[PDB]
């Protein structure tokens, strides 16, 4: 909550400068209304804030919408020939069906052994 | 490097950045006009020099070729070993089974292994904003701009880009100013979503490609013509055909053969991966692909029961723990 | 010498006096007879080089010192067994070193080693 | 001003109308770029002399192999500062090293761009993802005399021109898994301030 | 992107209807 709490510090201490030196809770009116998707002096110095307020909504969507880019990171196995089958990992269990086709095939291959 | 002497016969002296002095020596090679050469390993010959305090005298291949069994003769640099005409091999000339039953090899300089180059083309602005998604975009400003007194008239065109009431119409408008918004919001996404397509720039992903072991006429695959990757496609029984038919294709010399790629006439080449990384440092336009496959490294070769079997083999392994062999790496190799 | 990914020993499942079938006898020779055997990445090219040249081989630990060192003018480890004529072949995890090839021949290395320094991920 | 600002008698408002459209472009094209968007070595001076520029830094490696040998001889001033923080084995310098006592491990390149390879890693990477210094290789030892040593060459060297030595460290040496605009603002910020 | 036609034809007969 970092991020949300520096950009949220940072309204109330530019607003009150800009409108002190142009020059209360009608003043963050106005800034409010910037900050969402709605004296010629403090216009221009004060237009760039829906810049301030064009990035930070921009930021968001782009932070969120890599979020879902990395669908299903996770990989669980690509199947045989994997390092986690061949080396066990002593946590990580197989298991089959004894005396079957499967015992056949893992027993007459040496490098399958371990 | 090999570059023409000046006049009186003594070339330019070059000073890199600090550096100090570059060090040339005259090679005297093709007739036969003596040149100066620059070196990686001409920087490693000098000081080869000073240890055993041997002179010298350089002179270039005769032909230009590294060396391989012809016909049940060698040739190339390794024709001018066995004969007489040299002492010493100092050039990248790697290790292998063929060549070490003849010659002497001591320790690698580096070690390296072999890659395959190949082109680095990798080139619209809104590509879907044609036929209907454009044809919607007239129809829809059209019917509502005689929905219903001209100050609404404009409103449409306005309210669709940002901005600038009749009761059931001005909830009709209403509702409908968020109609414009959904529609727009797909099109933002739509070329972010165009943004992702790529293209397949994996063109070689080593030898076990299917394209490689199964060559089509749109592929050219080419090699410098006597040299160890030749020999490593000749051991193998499995790959007769790799280059029953792509060794009409095989290049003279490493030098002309990165110039047909970037001529769009070559297709893949594959050589010494400490050459061709540094080539596509430099170009800055080609690419290489794939993966190495024949790690070996490159050795001072010297004719058999030689008397400095032991000392080059030591210089160079006390060289690399110095820290000798990587100054001449930052300032030959990887700088940029 | 014991080295992880290159050399590794077993108890050799002590039923009757055999383990698996894809290891070598090993001996653990100081100067209990338990009797362990080996495998690993070294041991492979062992057994393959045994086969294109015929000859046997009898492999034990080295229960002195490490992979090698001088002190006080002696060799202690594997270079000490073959400098002192004690083995014939030292085979395992030995890097080619500028005070030991003058000492000790060695081959084609296999594989590239150096130094390199690895950090926690953050 | 205003017109100019809502960028960011029916003569004007044709361009106006106009100017409007681009605005939805410059932030549509902002998607596409963010879309697609998602202690060093030994030669820095943090490890030669640490207590002058960064006092926490801890060192080790086990001292009698060939890395102490080529510290000691190479780089004496900081082979007195890794006495202290000497450890034996390599499995017991991954455990300080993950606990928070130690910042980097000096050793071999082949064991421990394997072991951060296996299991034990997702947590461990080093520094030099291909960086390797005083590179060497393994090799086997005989006598000075050697009769084996000319058969055995030739024999290592023709492993490597058939599959026989890469299909063995695929089968042992295998494994897996191998605010912040705080500047941007503040310029942003500041550059306001002065118009 | 017939679904996008879609969703103004439903709009369209939105607000006829
Ligand atoms: C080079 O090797 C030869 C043969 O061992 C020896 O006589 C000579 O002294 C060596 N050179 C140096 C500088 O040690
Ligand atoms: C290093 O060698 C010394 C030699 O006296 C020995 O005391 C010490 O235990 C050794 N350290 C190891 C093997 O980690
Ligand atoms: N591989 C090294 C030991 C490991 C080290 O201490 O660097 C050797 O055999 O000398």
């Amino acid at each position: 909550s970092t991020l949300w709490l520096l950009v949220g510090l940072s309204v109330h201490v530019v607003a009150v400068m800009l409108y002190l030196l142009d020059r209360l809770s009608s003043a963050m009116w106005f800034s409010w209304g910037v900050l969402l998707n709605s004296s010629f002096s403090a216009r221009i110095l004060g237009m760039v804030w829906a810049g301030f307020a064009m990035i930070i909504v921009a930021s968001y969507t782009a932070n969120l919408a890599a979020f879902l880019v990395l669908d299903r990171p996770e990989e669980r196995i690509t199947g045989i020939n994997d390092p986690r089958l061949r080396n066990p990992s002593d946590k990580f269990i197989y298991a089959t069906v004894k005396q079957s086709s499967v015992d056949i095939y893992f027993r007459r291959q040496v490098e399958l052994s371990t | 490097y090999v570059k023409p002497t000046l006049s009186d016969g003594t070339c330019k002296e070059e000073f890199t950045v600090n550096g100090d002095p570059v060090k040339k020596v005259i090679c005297t090679g093709p007739h036969t006009v003596p040149q100066c050469c620059y070196g990686f390993c001409i920087d490693l010959l000098i000081k080869l020099a000073r240890t055993m305090n041997f002179t010298y005298e350089v002179h270039l291949v005769a032909d230009g070729k590294f060396g391989t069994q012809e016909r049940k003769e060698w040739n190339g640099m390794m024709g001018e070993l066995l004969s007489g005409q040299a002492d010493m091999i100092v050039a990248p000339l790697t290790i292998n089974n063929e060549r070490a039953q003849y010659i002497e090899f001591s320790k690698p300089f580096k070690y390296q292994g072999l890659t395959i180059l190949v082109k680095k083309e990798i080139p619209s602005f809104m590509q879907p904003f044609q036929s209907t998604l454009w044809l919607l975009v007239g129809l829809s400003v059209h019917v509502v701009a005689v929905m219903l007194l001209s100050s609404a008239m404009w409103f449409s065109w306005g309210v669709l880009l940002n901005s600038g009431r009749s009761f059931s119409a001005r909830i009709l408008g209403m509702v409908w100013a968020g109609f414009a918004m959904i529609i727009v919001a797909s099109y933002t996404a739509n070329l972010a979503a165009f943004l992702v397509l790529d293209r397949p720039e994996e063109r070689i992903t080593g030898i076990n490609d299917p394209r490689l072991r199964n060559p089509s006429d749109k592929f050219i695959y080419a090699t410098v013509k006597q040299s160890s990757v030749d020999i490593y496609f000749r051991r193998q029984v499995e790959l007769s055909t790799m280059y029953r038919h792509m060794e009409k294709h095989n290049y003279e010399s490493a030098a002309e053969a990165i110039q047909a790629v970037r001529d769009n006439k070559l297709h893949a080449f594959i050589w010494d991966s400490a050459v061709l990384e540094f080539e596509a440092s430099q170009k800055c336009d080609l690419v290489t692909t794939g993966e190495l496959f024949f790690r070996s490294g490159f050795g001072i070769g010297m004719r058999k029961d030689s008397p400095w079997k032991q000392n080059v083999s030591l210089s160079i392994l006390k060289s690399h723990e110095n820290g000798f062999m990587e100054d001449l790496d930052k300032t030959w190799v990887r700088y940029q | 010498l014991e080295e992880r990914p290159f050399v590794i020993v077993e108890p050799a499942d002590p039923i009757s006096g055999t383990c698996i079938r894809d290891s070598v006898p090993c001996r653990s020779q100081l100067n209990r007879p338990e009797k362990r055997c080996c495998k690993g990445f070294c041991i492979d090219i062992l057994k393959r080089l045994a086969h294109t040249i015929g000859f046997s081989y009898d492999l034990y630990l080295v229960t002195n010192g490490k992979h090698g060192k001088k002190i006080d003018g002696v060799w202690n480890g594997m270079i000490g067994e073959v400098f002192y004529q004690r083995a014939d072949m030292a085979i395992g995890s030995l890097t080619i070193n500028e005070e030991r090839s003058e000492i000790v021949d060695f081959s084609v290395p296999f594989v590239e080693t150096g130094i390199s320094v690895m950090v926690a991920r953050s | 001003w205003l017109l100019w600002a809502l960028v960011f008698g029916t003569t004007s408002k044709i361009m106006v109308l106009v100017w409007a459209f681009f605005a939805v472009i410059f932030l549509a094209s902002y998607t596409a770029n963010l879309a697609a968007f998602m202690v060093s070595g030994l030669s820095d001076r943090k490890f030669q002399r640490p207590q002058e520029q960064y006092p926490p830094l801890k060192f080790g490696t086990v001292p009698n192999g060939s890395t102490e040998k080529n510290i000691r001889s190479n780089y004496p001033d900081m082979h007195s500062y890794m006495v202290r923080y000497n450890q034996p084995r390599v499995e017991e310098a991954l455990t300080q090293l993950k606990a928070g006592k130690l910042d980097a491990f000096i050793y071999d390149a082949a064991v421990l761009n394997y072991m951060a390879r296996k299991d034990e890693g997702c947590k461990l990477v080093t520094i030099g993802s291909g960086k390797v210094f005083a590179t060497t290789g393994y090799g086997i030892a005989l006598h000075k005399g050697s009769r084996w040593k000319r058969p055995i060459d030739l024999a290592l060297l023709q492993f490597l021109g058939d599959d026989e030595i890469e299909m063995l460290e695929r089968l042992w040496l295998s494994g897996i898994c191998h605010a912040g605009v705080f500047y941007m603002l503040l310029v942003a910020m500041g550059l306001s301030l002065l118009v």
